């Protein structure tokens, strides 16, 4: 008496996998609703039964429980109403601030923009970190992988970007505004709560959407969280608004997908990851794009995070994500405990976009900084006992240590592009060679204060003009020299 | 209640067929006819009204067709103030031979995790008294502490020392969950707390409850004892608005036990060999062990690192679930420094100059940096020779060695092992001493003076004794 | 005369040590590649065997 | 024709039951009822009149019971002279939004390799007009080349220069098959090719046909994109009798896509986890890139080395079919030599006297040594000093520095930016210039005279121009 076309009966339920008999008209990847109320996603439309993953605990689901068709593929609330709200994978609010007023529901499986709609990424996405903004530039529309080991600073590198976006977002200028989305995959609720507290304290929540899929959340929710967040971000990109998404722990999403696939009996592969894990990550990161003017001119910057195990960048998921992304920001625990905080390894870190994603002033200083630092890396081995070396080698080592001290930036302290340009200008020109190594950071701070307060006009010139004109360079030279002469006390 | 019959007994996985309504997953099934109590927890609805169940005790003696009843609830344990001073099993049975645990409230081991809006955002500091922990990786009140380590590195000794220093002082009750550990250690802990006074067999002032499932227990039992212990802790958190201390030994056993039964449950092996439901099950357990807005649970979990490989999936996943991590390195223990905390691997979320203070943060980072530079210098030493390094290099090496020695702290629980009396160093004294050593005020003192001491006052005093005996 | 001889000998010896290290690391890298591939193959075989047994 | 019904949709592995006559293996199955054309390639006959097939597009929305038709042939792609200047996907439909690719005929992607009789029995050199390549690492005509080197080493400019040179000298078109190409990089490549002039949108002056297999496509599509591009090239070799250039980027992604497809089909993975049929798949793809009687298809294939392991199965299998290697080195780029080909490291298998000619072998061997000894003594000068070198050691430095500068050659594709007209040096001119430099004939000339010049006459004329 059961139709078995729009309804079905669970033949077997276990380990989060329900083999439902019936549902002959179920679409692939269509969400279905169980009798207990838990939703499910139809993944394996096998001939005799449909294998649907359960979005909740399996104690509620039993054999024989009626499963009905919702009739639609998974879609999440998508809009500017989400801004400032913590939601789960399906978009339901979890911050207890009330229902989301979203008036649009976008499917999470929508394909990425094609070759024609996209355009070369040019607009600089200012992270606020001196090391990233100078030596590993990131542009709006670029997929940059914040790769590293555990407890290395991967999350910090991303949160300071969201905090840094406050400067532009509060400004009236709309082309520079960058709404942010943070997707927490696997992080515990305590960690997510601390992160949102930090953002609220920095008053960054107003332009941030925090999609969370914690460990307690069932594997399918963790699998769908990145796609939901990306779909939420696409709204801005498709409507001429610039957006940034941070898929923290994309590895954990791969783990959840592996759990789903293996329990669904999908054939295993290397490290038991299903063969389509590369496809799973690619159909997500490729949605990040810089659309052309005809398509709105919006951007969806992506900052995936992958946790390498003991620096194993040749593992399955690291290799896949590295291949997909347009560069990486490698962080090393050795540098983190060597005083280099942030722990960005300049050598391994690379940006395919390159200088095209940098302000002309930042280009001018950063090119010279890059050359000097590369030479320092070349001669870094001698440094240990390089006192008896050629004067050129000594000069290289001194300039390198000065620049390395310059690159160090305190946590939760995003700097403006003009201030970064001023500090890098101080370093590359060679005004800090005489200064003692430990004094370099103290000078950085004092000079930052001096230029920000006394000489805000010059910072405005760098900010507005966007390049170090000859007059600015002369004025910058005078300011730096004058302060440097009086800095030491 | 829908009396089922055993249809298959393979290992610990027992399949029961229910003619009447099938028991929902995670419910407890009682096997009738056995002299003792054997509880089968439903794992999968295989089909044809048959449930695949993992036994919570030995499966020997089971005969196909034996009647199995349905309790109708997940495994329920006696819980309340009456569990203090009592040892209970996974199925909540008194194993201390002190009579039944007469609690008026029963709670199921399986329960939902606390919600996001129930998470607390405060971060205090818990001064254990250990120089390495308090300085480098300070523990937090209510945070989840993790004692990562291999075999024979100091996890059990460290956790017992933490119990002695913190739990005894802490007014709130504590719970010890002996998941997959040596039975001898369980008896040692039980007797030690009896004489220490934490457990009073005469009065009702006991402050620590004991849940033990040792490695002698079957794989199924070793996978739920942690859940039983955390359920007791949750009662001491929600029903009673008190601060609790959950001490679990070798949580790794929780994950390992699942790996011993996943193949029989019918799951394709995941990488290395763990169950495909590793992270999900570990999170389901760990998310429950948190400090809600109702109450606080400072949890210290020992995590065995298989073959001293931190990249192993079991320890790797647990890293994300712990606020403060202390990794015990075997190489340091081989050097003799006890505790063997790895100074350059241990991390804590409260290690923030805003939280611990600027001086504390600066001193800790300086210690870590000087030890990193020493690690760098050792490679040079191996080729050049110690009598070839620069004076700055020699000074750095000497100071780093002094700091490493001063990290070692004699423990009261380790008085039996080392022979030295246990010492507890206040946080202020730890910071002051390490700051002085970094400055170089004690460069004239020999390195030996800084080994197995308490405060730097003990450090300098020891040097004088050696000079008197020189 | 001795100091110049000592410095020249030290330079030559360090160069030779570097050459020996280069040969050793070449051999060890070959061994490392072989072992890595073997590990991947072994874990694949284990997983396949587990799947088929089911 | 034979409207089958979908019976199982697991991931990208769709299964269709044909009540009428079952479609053969490697046959396209169009799914009816989808807005976007989803083609299915038959892979295995599972009995019960059902065929397991792999999807070339998203498999979401498919309902058990949906009707799918049989094309009756392997995936057929628009093939002809109008594909030049167009970007097509694996199934052949345009993805450049420039309208349909209106070609007279279409060819199936899956074709057999040329037979033994058709194969040519003579090894010939495909002169590319680039000094370093043509002299040190000559490209075989009809062989496969390995372009090691990623970004920042002038890979794209080298590819476009190769297209323009072979178009101008040999009068042959080229096909770029991007397997698993990043979408952003594909758009960048398209625009850069347009600005260089290899592809013209206004009129039919295009010289390249683009086949994009972007990563967002399912693994089967990425696996077959190389075959699509190879068929498009096969048109010119057979029907037009031309020397085509098939540029397959990251043949490693082709290998990886094959492994993923095998994993989805459930075949037990081989060592390291690559597909059990890795060697056969690579052979099927490469062996069609050969020299027939009508023409030849040379393939410049970019190669990715996983974990920097040349002994890895994918690098090994690809190297088995290689005939020359081009290593674009960042160090040579730093020196300023463009193209940034490492002369010593770059190797070719036709670099044997019997093939290249005794004079060519002598010149290439000489310039090899003249740079090897310069590199070897470059430590000696760095330690002791230039004045601490022997008189001949001073001479070889000058000649080697002349040669390393003479390797650099202006490229016509970058002429608009650089301001220097690109040069297409004949092999005879390259041999003459390099042998002259080796002999010491132009030892009096300044080193700068040999930098960014074409024929040696241009070098001596530039020397005259200086000051
Ligand atoms: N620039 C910095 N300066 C000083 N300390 C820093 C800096 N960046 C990060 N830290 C410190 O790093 C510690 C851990 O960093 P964090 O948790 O962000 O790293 P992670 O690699 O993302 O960690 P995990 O993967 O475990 O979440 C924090 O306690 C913080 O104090
Ligand atoms: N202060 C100390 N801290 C830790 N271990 C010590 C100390 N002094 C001696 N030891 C030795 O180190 C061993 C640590 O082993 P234990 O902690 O019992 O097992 P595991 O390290 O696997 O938890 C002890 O058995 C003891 O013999
Ligand atoms: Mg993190
Ligand atoms: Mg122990």
């Amino acid at each position: 008496s059961v139709d078995l076309e729009e309804t079905g009966r669970v033949l077997s339920i276990g380990d989060g996998i329900a083999r439902v008999h019936g549902l002959r008209n179920v679409q692939a990847e269509e969400m279905v609703e169980f009798s207990s109320g838990l939703k499910g996603m139809s993944l394996n439309l096998e001939p005799d039964n449909v294998g649907v993953v359960v979005f909740g605990n399996d104690k509620l689901i039993k054999e024989g429980d009626i499963v009905k068709r919702t009739g639609a593929i998974v879609d999440v609330p998508v809009g500017e109403e989400l801004l400032g709200r913590v939601v789960d994978a399906l978009g339901n609010a979890i911050d207890g601030k009330g229902p989301i007023g979203s008036k649009t529901r976008r499917r999470v499986g929508l394909k990425a923009p094609g070759i024609i709609p996209r355009i070369s990424v040019r607009e600089p996405m200012q992270t606020g970190i001196k090391a990233v903004d100078s030596l590993v530039p990131i542009g709006r529309g670029q997929r940059e992988l914040i790769i590293g080991d555990r407890q290395t600073g991967k999350t910090s590198i991303a949160i300071d970007t969201i905090i840094n976006q406050k400067r532009f977002n509060d400004g009236t200028d709309e082309k520079k505004k960058l709404y942010c989305i943070y997707v927490a995959i696997g992080q515990k609720r305590s960690t997510v709560a601390q992160l949102v507290k930090r953002l609220t304290d920095a008053d960054a929540m107003k332009y941030t959407i925090v999609v969370s899929a914690t460990a307690s959340d069932a594997a399918p929710l963790q699998y769908l969280a990145p796609y939901s967040g990306c779909s939420m971000g696409e709204y801005f990109r498709d409507n001429g608004k610039h957006a940034l998404i941070i898929y923290d722990d994309l590895s954990k999403q791969a783990v959840a997908y592996r759990q789903m696939s293996l329990l669904l009996r999908r054939p295993p592969g290397r490290e038991a990851y299903p063969g389509d894990v590369f496809y799973l990550h690619s159909r997500l990161l490729e949605r990040a794009a810089k659309m052309n003017d005809a398509f709105g001119g919006g951007s969806l910057t992506a900052l995936p995070v992958i946790e390498t195990q003991a620096g194993d960048v040749s593992a399955y998921i690291p290799t896949n994500v590295i291949s997909i992304t347009d560069g990486q920001i490698f962080l090393e625990t050795e540098l983190f405990y060597k005083g280099i905080r942030p722990a960005i390894n300049v050598g391994l870190s690379v940006s395919r976009v390159g200088s095209a994603a940098q302000t002309r002033a930042m280009k001018q200083v950063a090119g010279t900084m890059k050359l000097e630092l590369a030479q320092y890396r070349e001669v870094a081995a001698f440094a240990q006992f390089g006192s008896d070396l050629d004067a050129a080698t000594q000069q290289l080592l001194s300039r390198g240590v000065r620049l390395t001290e310059l690159l160090k930036q305190g946590q939760y302290a995003p700097m403006a592009i003009e201030e970064q340009v001023a500090v890098i200008y101080a370093g590359v020109r060679g005004y800090l060679d005489k200064l003692e190594p430990s004094k370099i950071t103290k000078f950085e701070n004092a000079f930052l204060s001096h230029v920000i307060s006394q000489h805000q006009a010059l910072l405005g010139k760098i900010r507005a003009d966007g390049k170090i004109s000859e007059e600015t360079d002369a004025k910058l030279k005078e300011i730096v020299t004058n302060f440097l002469a009086g800095f030491e006390a | 209640a829908a009396t089922g019959r055993i249809v298959a007994v393979i290992g610990a996985v027992v399949d029961v067929q229910f003619d009447e309504g099938l028991p929902p997953i995670l419910n407890a099934l009682e096997v009738q006819g056995r002299e003792t109590r054997l509880v089968l927890e439903v794992a999968q609805h295989l089909g044809e009204s048959t449930v695949r169940t993992i036994a919570m005790d030995g499966t020997e003696g089971l005969v196909r067709g034996q009647k199995v009843l349905d309790s109708g609830a997940p495994i329920k344990i006696p819980v309340g103030p009456e569990t203090l001073g009592r040892i209970m099993n996974v199925i909540g049975e008194p194993i201390d031979e002190r009579g039944p645990i007469k609690t008026k409230q029963f709670a199921a081991i399986h329960a939902e995790a606390p919600e996001f809006m129930e998470m607390s955002v405060e971060q205090e500091i818990l001064v254990t008294g250990i120089k390495v922990v308090d300085l480098l990786a300070p523990y937090a009140k209510g945070g989840k502490i993790g004692l990562f380590g291999g075999a024979g590195v100091g996890k059990t000794v460290l956790i017992m020392e933490l119990i002695n220093n913190v739990a005894k002082a802490h007014g709130g009750y504590s719970v010890f969950a002996g998941v997959g550990e040596r039975t001898r250690e369980g008896n040692d802990l039980y007797h030690e707390m009896i004489e220490s006074g934490v457990i009073n067999l005469k009065d009702a002032t006991s402050k620590v409850a004991l849940v033990y499932g040792q490695m002698n227990e079957p794989p199924g039992a070793r996978a739920r004892v942690a859940l039983t212990g955390l359920t007791v802790a949750e009662y001491f958190r929600d029903q009673e608005g008190q601060d609790v201390l959950l001490f679990i030994d070798n949580i790794f056993r929780f994950t390992q036990a699942g790996s011993e039964v996943s193949a029989l449950l019918g799951r394709i092996p995941s990488a290395v060999g763990y169950q495909p439901t590793l992270a999900t099950d570990m999170g389901t357990m760990q998310e429950r062990i948190t400090t809600t807005k109702k109450g606080s649970i400072t949890s210290v979990q020992a995590i065995y690192v298989p073959a001293d490989d931190l990249t192993d999936p079991a320890p790797a996943t647990t890293f994300a679930h712990l606020d403060a991590t202390t990794v015990l390195s075997r190489a340091i223990a081989e050097l003799g420094i006890y505790p063997a905390v790895d100074p350059l691997d241990s991390t804590s979320r409260i290690m923030d100059p805003n939280i611990v203070g600027s001086e504390h943060y600066d001193v800790a980072r300086g210690v870590q940096k000087i030890l990193q530079d020493y690690k760098s210098l050792q490679d040079i030493i191996a080729i050049l020779g110690m009598d070839e390094l620069s004076e700055e290099d020699k000074l750095t090496v000497s100071r780093a060695r002094k700091i490493q020695r001063f990290l070692s702290q004699p423990f009261q629980v380790a008085e039996v092992f080392t022979g030295h009396l246990g010492k507890l160093v206040p946080l202020k004294e730890t910071i002051k001493g390490f700051q002085q050593i970094l400055a170089g005020e004690y460069d004239h003192l020999p390195e030996q003076a800084f080994y197995m001491v308490g405060p730097i006052e003990e450090a300098v005093a020891k040097a004088d004794k050696l000079a008197e005996e020189h | 005369e001795s100091t110049t001889s000592e410095q020249s000998a030290r330079m030559t010896a360090m160069d030779n040590a570097s050459k020996n290290a280069s040969e050793m690391i070449d051999k060890l890298t070959l061994t490392f590649n072989r072992t890595r591939q073997a590990v991947i193959t072994k874990e694949l075989i284990e997983i396949i065997s587990g799947a088929a047994a089911l």
